[PDB]
RNA sequence: ACUCUGGUUUCUCUUCAGAUCGCAUAAAUCUUUCGCCUUUUACUAAAGAUUUCCGUGGAGAGGAACAACUCUGAGUCUUAACCCAAUUUUUUGAGGCCUUGCUUUGGCAAGGCUA
RNA sequence: AAGGUAAGUAU
């Protein structure tokens, strides 16, 4: 390993890289299949599949990724030259996004891999969008080329035309995400690898090419490979390449070089072991002794395609030529990610990836140790070299130029290099590279960023992670004993610190909070905080959604408020935005820290707004990108603007504050626009402070919020069904019950299997999965993600609904009973009173 | 049938089938046993039942 | 295409068994919880710990049969017709002279002169 | 399967 820490040194000769696709799609048998590839001693057993990234117990059990598992190897190329990769298995679950938005943030490119049996399928355009939003190149490995040969059946014609519709499929959906033309990928680009983990096959064009060369000779290999691929038919007569057929039986170069040796490879072993086996596998190449040709058909099938495909050249090929080394892609990662920008004395640092620096390493995964007790933060190390035995400067999320509290001065312990099982126990670790850091646990929760202690004052911090789903699943979590308290908080902060989108919170009546992204993904949190960590017993309530708070009608009332020393009286009302307004504001398409022409010029021009209302927006949100918008519609012939301006931080601080925390229960406040209609402002200083400004703002929000018509909004998941054509009916059937409504049933093109579109309410998603599977026999399978926030029916305000004890309410009473439950359970009062 | 039952049909409905061929068992022990592939798909398909 | 390599089957024996000993699955005993309770012998059904039984694998040893038949691996895996060179050696135009520095002298170092 | 033997003396 001795080549492997020198390989380190040399940042033109690294490659982060990130495996990210659907659930289950062979990211996981590829990491396998590499270490077995550079582990000779690590062999995959006959029937049981290796599962070398899949460390923990609950993946091992549940045969689900669960958390990404960072390996570290050398990989020779096709011309034999050894690079180092760093790569990141990240899960396929939908659930489990976190994992996947933690290993983009250290990564430079994305290799995504597609089932070929199967489409592109939820994960994979979500993971698609993500990775494009993120700045990271794509390439993909449409992995379980098998399925089409030996379980499809299909002639390589219609092989060649699923992969050419899977390419052409992934093809327009990063266009739709991107703008840039040359992120089209093709396998004559080498953007796209051809695999099936399973059996060890592995090749892009470039390396099948490349087997040619080195069996027939005379041949280039990178030439060759620009013809093997697309309506490029070859013609025997003259020995060249045409577009057009020469023959009416003419087939692809790509079916004729590639998929029909292929399906006779993988036909004559399926079917012809005993017989005109030995005769292909001489004619191949390949001896096998007489032990290896008594193994059965699937460990056979390995054995011959690792003889005949050797490594894996073609993957690295797609990850050197495409994926850019951690110095060519810095400058992007530093200009998205960074937030004092590339234009910033260390942003120009940054970009340069020199191991001898200013040590800025960013960490976005926390991997826990044996007995639970310790946390080994994960990052890359974007500028400088760290040490063991090195003190650092631990930064926070909060921490900023002004206060610098969030930091903390720590001592780095034990340094390693990981790679899934075994770690290298390394003494430094240069510039653009992945380390296991310990002695680091205590200051650092989610992301972090970690500084030399001393001489790095400018040094800001790395933008925390943007996950692509929020979690809206929460339960609650009580001990059996409540004398054991503590261990069970001490269980809640480290499954925190070991779940990027968790969310522990302690409501106002001391229930214990965990927000979710799934039944699954709540599961294994619940299994992690009792088995390990905790190591007690503890008591769940039943999953509830989170809610959100909106008006549909402007206020019939000009709500004012006043400070308790009554110098000051705000009057504000609120009425609901416009029709996708609040997600642009989410999706940051427009930003607080946009100059006003540019913004008034946008809502204009989008969305009609008149020019003296767009040029008087004020805030948005709860937070810079929150679903609200403050807009300033004092005259100025009435109020003087300078004496406004004196008090409008701490307005716009209560209207935060007020947005975030909703008057009909402790939840946020979307899709309103609130408008200053007069503004009395005291002219003396101390009568005007923020301890008096910022409880009117919240009451004056609180009040403008409830006259006007409110109502509560629920999260609805997107539902994918992948189900036979007889199984549709019983998705319908189930879908029924919970208020779903199916938006698309469209057969897969290349396979018998449907799939079937739908949207379910959050809160009827519990157990869904469960009876779709049920239902169906296990045929029909559903991913479910968080897609949009909608309406509750009904009054929320209602006073006249009954709500019964252990009954559903009707439409019109889900609304009312949502709210007083949601009240009763965050411990508030019994009902909101208008007035307050 | 002897068009597709070939295979196994001269050994079928015999006390330890193939108990004698090297070929296909290890020996009179008659512990291991190899088999063709023509073999093992007519055994499937006559224990579809 | 060269030379050495030297089995398979079967019957016993002695030990070691992680591993689905076994892709199958019994019984007994003991200690706890029950269920029947009225005393044995039977039991009810869960947990825990044992023992026996029906079988199994590896290795070792000793007989027998086909003992004579060949393997695999290693060893260097050992040959001529007609056709050929601007990136590493049988076709490759790479020669000589001089200057000055310098070496105890021989020579070396750089430059110049070519044809 | 038992907790269902009369204890005898004669032949």
């Amino acid at each position: 390993m001795d080549f492997l820490a020198d390989l380190m040194d040399n940042s033109e000769l690294i490659r982060n890289v990130t495996l990210c696709g659907h659930l289950h799609h062979g990211k996981t048998c590829f990491v396998d299949c590499l270490i077995e590839q550079t582990h000779p001693e690590i062999r995959k057993r006959y029937d049981q599949d290796l599962c070398y990234t899949d460390i923990l117990f609950t993946e091992q059990e549940r045969g689900v990724g669960i958390k990404s598992t960072p390996v570290t190897v050398v990989l020779p190329d096709t011309k034999g030259k050894s690079y180092l990769f760093n790569i990141m298995d990240t899960p396929g679950h939908v659930n489990f996004s976190d994992e996947v938005t933690a290993g983009l943030r250290i990564s430079d490119g994305v290799v995504l891999f597609i089932d070929a049996a199967e489409g592109v399928m939820l994960n994979t355009e979500r993971l698609i969008k993500h990775a494009v939003q993120e700045r990271l190149a794509v390439t993909v490995c449409i992995n379980k080329i098998d399925r089409l040969i030996l379980e499809l059946k299909l002639p390589p014609t219609d092989a060649y035309y699923k992969l050419r519709h899977i390419v052409d499929e992934v093809n327009g959906l990063i266009s739709m995400y991107s703008t840039d033309e040359n992120l089209i990928l093709s396998p004559l680009l080498g953007n796209v690898c051809f695999s099936s983990s399973q059996y060890s096959i592995c090749f892009t064009l470039g390396s099948f090419a490349k087997i040619y060369a080195d069996t027939f000779g005379d041949i280039n290999y990178q030439e060759f490979a620009k013809r093997l691929w697309g309506d490029i038919y070859f013609n025997p007569k003259t020995r060249k390449f045409t577009k057009k057929a020469p023959t009416s039986s003419s087939q692809r170069s790509f079916v004729e070089f590639i998929l029909e040796p292929l399906y006779k490879i993988l036909a004559q072993v399926v079917g012809d072991v005993d017989t005109s086996l030995p005769r292909t596998l001489d004619e191949l190449g390949i001896h096998l002794t007489k032990e290896e040709l008594k193994l059965n058909i699937r460990p056979l099938l390995r054995l011959v395609c690792k003889k005949f495909f050797g490594e894996f050249t073609g993957f690295v090929d797609m990850c050197v030529q495409h994926i850019p080394s951690p110095k060519v892609g810095a400058k992007p990662k530093i200009e998205h990610t960074y937030t004092g920008g590339v234009d910033s004395d260390l942003g120009e640092a940054m970009s340069d990836c020199d191991p001898d620096g200013p040590l800025m390493c960013h960490t976005t995964k926390m991997y826990s140790t044996d007995d639970g007790v310790q946390f080994h933060a994960f990052g890359r190390v974007l500028s400088g070299t760290i040490h063991a035995g090195q003190p650092v400067k631990v930064l926070g999320e909060n921490y900023t130029l002004e206060d610098e509290e969030d930091s903390q001065i720590c001592t780095v312990g034990r340094l390693w290099i990981s790679v899934a099982r075994y770690h290298i126990e390394v003494n430094r670790v240069p510039a653009g590279n992945w380390v296991l850091i310990e002695g680091v646990d205590q200051p650092i929760v989610k992301t972090a960023t970690i500084t030399e202690p001393r001489g790095n004052e400018e040094a800001q911090i790395f933008r925390p992670l943007k996950f692509n789903t929020t979690s809206v699943i929460k339960i609650a979590v009580e001990p059996v004993n409540p004398s054991e308290l503590p261990k069970m908080l001490d269980g809640l902060r480290k499954v925190n610190k070991s779940y990027p989108s968790l969310t522990t919170k302690v409501e106002e009546s001391g229930e214990h909070v965990i927000l979710g992204t799934g039944e699954l993904y709540l599961d294994c949190v619940m299994h992690d905080l009792r088995k390990m960590y905790s190591e007690i017993d503890i008591k769940v309530a039943d999953p509830v959604v989170t809610f959100c708070e909106t008006v549909v009608e402007t206020s019939s009332l000009k709500c004012f408020a006043e400070t308790p020393n009554k110098k000051n009286k705000i009057t504000m009302i609120a009425e609901p935005l416009e029709k996708g307004l609040a997600e642009d504001i989410e999706n940051e398409v427009v930003q607080i820290t946009w100059n006003r022409k540019k913004l008034g010029e946008f809502f204009q021009t989008k969305y009609d707004w008149d020019l003296l209302a767009a040029r008087s927006i004020w805030a948005f949100g709860p937070d810079a990108t929150g679903p609200n918008i403050l807009v300033d519609d004092t005259l100025p012939s009435e109020v003087d603007k300078a004496l406004l301006g004196s008090v409008k931080d701490s307005i716009v601080q209560g209207f935060q504050w007020g947005t975030r925390e909703g008057p009909l229960c402790d939840e946020l406040i979307r899709n309103v626009k609130f408008k200053i209609l007069d503004a009395v402002v005291a002219q003396e200083p101390l009568h005007r402070g923020g301890g008096q400004i910022i409880p009117t703002a919240r009451r004056v929000v609180y009040s403008a919020f409830l006259m006007a018509t409110p109502r509560l909004m629920e999260p609805y998941y997107f539902v994918e069904v992948q189900a036979p054509a007889d199984c549709v009916s019983a998705v319908y059937t189930v879908l029924a019950r919970r208020r779903g409504h199916v938006t698309q049933d469209a057969p897969i093109p290349g396979s018998p299997l449907y799939t079937i579109k739908a949207f379910i309410p959050a809160i009827d998603s519990f157990g869904f999965e469960t009876d779709l599977r049920t239902h169906t026999q296990g045929q029909a399978f559903s991913l479910s993600v968080f897609h949009h926030w909608q309406i509750v029916p009904g009054d929320p305000l209602d006073k006249s609904i009954v709500i019964r004890p252990l009954e559903p309410q009707p439409a019109p009473h889900l609304a009312r009973e949502f709210m007083i439950k949601t009240r009763r359970r965050k411990g508030l009062s019994e009902d909101v009173s208008i007035s307050k | 049938d002897p068009e597709e039952d070939a295979p196994v049909l001269d050994w079928f409905y015999d006390h330890q089938p193939l108990r004698d061929s090297r070929k296909y068992v290890n020996g009179s022990t008659y512990q291991r046993w190899q088999f063709t592939l023509p073999m093992m798909s007519t055994l499937y398909r006559l224990a579809n039942q």
